[PDB]
């Protein structure tokens, strides 16, 4: 079951408190009394790790990240910052995606506007979703919004693409016959085996678990999911799992974006 | 001399017959159901009567006394496939072989084509079977 705790993150520029514990979202209200982050599930050693900057192993990857923003790396030297200067020009991005872009109608993840100006901008072929190039630039962005609520729209040009992410969620995949929901609807504060379960929430990505000693994106969690219903899975960054991402990431609306968070 | 996944006559979940012919070898029952790729049955339930065993789940309530709860026929068609019970139950069925929604290769990711090989064979279901019959008391 969750814990009774509180997160403020002790950082450079002072405390930044998390909303890890809400209200749901209203098409979520007869499901859960209350919302909550994955760090409520977590011992008190691993909350600890999210507690302050300095303790976060995720924000190696964050300021690898940085170095990454900055460096000359297109074909003809152009950087991330030589148009966007500091990587505080994304406020806010991290908080309301996935979404449908504004001037294109396409349903874009984080992943796909690193990749747009990486192959159109800087003449690269594009990075791998869960190539180290990719999830520290998201670790980065992720970071733009720490505190932030989530906020992800649901309705109008969202709406279908939101509708397959939700058959998706309660789907019951593989030869063992279980769906998101069994485990982080039905189960959640449950232990299943040595871990205990969360509502699967994706505020807190990109994620550093401890067992692998990396960042996880939200595409390469979901991959092992449903992977391991004994199931064939989905492709990380494929139509059906970016349609999954909105999803998921909207049953945590109201939460805190956690910036980088850590889980085991 | 077995009875094969699609042949298994389930009556109001029960199932009268031996899978096998051969009868269920208890301490076999105890290793397959602790071992987590077979029955895995402890990631869900607490077996009190099992004190080694570590981080029992708390999905289901523990199987100590399932021996008084059911009868053997019961407790085969639970194990072989608990939705003939206990309808949409969580609980995976040990002895199916199709019907699935994307069904994989083992953990791999990758298609499996059905029929699959049931999880547990038919003489792993008759062990577990004989081990929940002693769980009385
Ligand atoms: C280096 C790898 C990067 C990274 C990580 C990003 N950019 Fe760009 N970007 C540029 C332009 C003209 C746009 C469209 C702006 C608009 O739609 O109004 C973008 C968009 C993005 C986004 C999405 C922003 C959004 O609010 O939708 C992101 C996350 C992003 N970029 C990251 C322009 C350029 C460049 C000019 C040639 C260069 C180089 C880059 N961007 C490089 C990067
Ligand atoms: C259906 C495709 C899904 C999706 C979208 C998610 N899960 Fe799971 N999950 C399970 C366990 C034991 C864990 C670790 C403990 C926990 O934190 O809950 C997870 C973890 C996740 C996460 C990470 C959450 C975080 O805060 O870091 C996410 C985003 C997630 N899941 C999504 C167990 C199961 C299942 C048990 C058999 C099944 C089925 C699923 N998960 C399915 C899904
Ligand atoms: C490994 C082979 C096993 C064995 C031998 C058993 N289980 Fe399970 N089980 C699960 C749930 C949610 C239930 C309750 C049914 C419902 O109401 O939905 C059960 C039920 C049982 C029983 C009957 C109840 C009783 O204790 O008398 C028995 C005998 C039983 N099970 C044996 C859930 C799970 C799992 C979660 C994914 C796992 C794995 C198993 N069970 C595995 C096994
Ligand atoms: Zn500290
Ligand atoms: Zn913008
Ligand atoms: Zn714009
Ligand atoms: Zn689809």
């Amino acid at each position: 079951d969750p814990v009774e705790d509180g997160l403020v993150i002790e950082t450079d520029s002072g405390p930044v408190e998390i909303v890890t514990k809400t209200a749901p979202p209203a098409f979520l209200a007869d499901t859960f009394d209350t919302i909550y982050s994955g760090w409520h599930f977590r011992d008190d050693s691993t909350r600890d790790l999210e507690r302050d900057d300095f303790d976060n192993p995720a924000m190696v990857f964050v300021d690898r990240g940085l170095d990454k923003w900055n460096a000359a790396m297109g074909v003809n030297g152009e950087s991330c910052a030589s148009c966007h200067q500091g990587p505080e020009s994304m406020a806010g991005l991290r908080a309301v995606m996935p979404r449908v872009d504004e001037h294109t109608g396409k349903l874009m993840i984080m992943e796909d506007y690193v990749n747009a100006c990486v192959t159109e901008r800087m003449g690269l072929e594009k990075w791998g979703v869960t190539s180290d190039n990719m999830k520290d630039m998201l670790s980065l962005i992720s970071l733009q919004s720490r505190g932030m609520a989530v906020n992800v729209k649901i309705d109008g040009p969202a709406a279908p693409y939101w509708e397959h992410g939700k058959e998706i969620y309660y789907t019951r995949y593989g030869q063992l016959e279980m769906s998101c929901a069994n485990c982080h609807e039905d189960n959640a504060g449950n232990m299943i085996r040595a871990d205990h379960l969360s509502q699967g929430q994706i505020n807190g990505f990109p994620t550093y678990r401890l067992k692998d000693s990396g960042m996880v994106t939200a595409q390469h969690r979901f991959v092992g999911c449903v992977r391991d219903t004994r199931a064939e899975t989905f492709k990380a960054g494929s139509d059906d799992f970016k349609a999954l991402e909105l999803y998921v990431a909207s049953r945590g609306n109201g939460l805190s974006v956690e910036g980088v968070s850590v889980r085991h | 001399c077995e009875t094969a996944p699609k042949e298994v006559v389930y009556v109001e979940g029960a199932v009268e017959a031996s899978l096998t012919g051969a009868p269920g070898n208890p301490e076999e029952g105890v290793r397959i159901m602790t071992t987590n790729a077979l029955g895995n049955c402890v990631a869900c339930h607490q077996i009190g009567a099992l004190p080694d065993v570590e981080f029992p789940g708390t999905i289901a309530p523990p199987l100590d006394g399932a021996g008084d709860r059911w009868t053997e026929a019961q407790l085969r068609g639970i194990v072989a496939n608990a939705k003939m019970t206990f309808e949409g139950t969580f609980m995976p069925a040990f002895y199916k072989v199709d019907g699935f929604v994307r069904p994989g290769d083992g953990f791999s990711g990758k298609a499996g084509a059905e029929p699959l090989a049931p999880i547990l064979n038919a003489q792993q279901i008759e062990d577990v079977v004989a081990f929940l019959v002693t769980l009385k008391e």
